[PDB]
DNA sequence: GTTGACAGTTTTACGAGG
DNA sequence: CCTCGTAAAACTGTCAAC
């Protein structure tokens, strides 16, 4: 949890599979509405980048 | 100062067939190979100083 | 099953100094 | 360029955890 987040997180993502990476001013507007932290973040992306893309 | 984006699988797989060759690199080959990879030559002129640095780190013991 | 999190190690990118 | 050291983005590697 949240839900909400995960799916917003995730539209980001997959919208650009070329370039999966934020710039740190796109992570800020993330967290800015998210209710999450920067580092939660840059922690989800992290971890998303190796449990998604791998494989796509 | 840039941040941090790193390189394609494919474009470190470019690098590491010349490094392995010479673990220097050539102003000529320090063009052929960046606009290959579509990477800065200054960019691949530090990869290498890295990557030397990399080899003295796995000598072990 | 996989989600969020973390210490520890790897990768990028400059600048001092010789 | 060139070690050498120093930032800071992003990677393992594993984990109780709810």
């Amino acid at each position: 949890a949240p839900k909400v987040a995960t799916n917003i997180m995730r539209a980001w993502l997959f919208q650009h599979l070329t370039h999966p990476y934020p710039s740190e001013e796109q992570k800020k507007q993330l967290a800015q509405d998210t209710g999450l932290t920067i580092l939660q973040v840059n922690n989800w992306f992290i971890n998303a980048r190796r449990r998604i893309v791998q494989p796509m | 100062r840039k941040k941090r984006i790193p390189y394609s699988k494919g474009q470190l797989r470019e690098l590491e067939r010349e490094y392995a060759a010479n673990k220097f690199i050539t102003k000529d080959k320090r063009r052929k190979i960046s606009a290959a990879t579509s990477l800065s030559e200054r960019q691949i002129t530090i990869w290498f100083q890295n990557r030397r640095v990399k080899e003295k780190k796995v000598l072990a013991k």
